[PDB]
């Protein structure tokens, strides 16, 4: 198998 | 924008991983000897250490990394899979006890994840939850002294 990635923190609460 | 901390799954377990100078880091007991995916096909560990609990493969895309402590500060803050930050103080290298105790639910699917120092820089890797009936009241991590020596 192998990891992935589901989803993201933006630690400073950082907006798009 | 870019996230440090990226949530991290397997075919039977999610946790966290956490980018910290240019690697992303997670548990060996989460992530074994695991690649991790990438949209140029699966990527290999450049670090891999059972006895730590820890492994590392370059930090993926959508990631920036985090900085290390260097204040040395014993008020640590820990951040979960859901975005969570609970206040831990530190009792040792790799031992900190929760400010206020939480159902070991709370902090589940959160190894991997970073404890904060109060400049929000790298204190180490949260590893495994200490609890007693049920209610975890401290936390076993790794600490960045680890994650930087094995980048040697
Ligand atoms: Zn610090």
């Amino acid at each position: 198998g192998s990891v992935v990635i589901v989803g993201r923190i933006v630690l400073s609460g950082k907006p798009a | 924008v870019e996230g440090e901390v990226q949530i991290v799954s397997t075919a039977t377990q999610t946790f966290l991983a956490t980018c910290i100078n240019g690697v992303c880091w997670t548990v060996y007991h989460g992530a074994g000897t695991r690649t991790i995916a990438s949209p140029k096909g699966p990527v290999i560990q450049m670090y891999t250490n059972v006895d730590q609990d820890l492994v590392g493969w370059p930090a993926p895309q959508g990631s920036r990394s985090l900085t290390p402590c260097t204040c040395g500060s014993s008020d640590l803050y820990l951040v979960t899979r859901h975005a969570d930050v609970i206040p831990v103080r530190r009792r040792g290298d790799s031992r900190g006890s929760l400010l206020s105790p939480r159902p070991i639910s709370y902090l589940k699917g959160s190894s991997g994840g970073p404890l904060l120092c109060p400049t929000g820089h790298a204190v180490g890797l949260f590893r495994a939850a200490v609890c007693t009936r049920g209610v975890a009241k401290a936390v076993d991590f790794i600490p960045v002294e680890n994650l930087e020596t094995t980048m040697r």
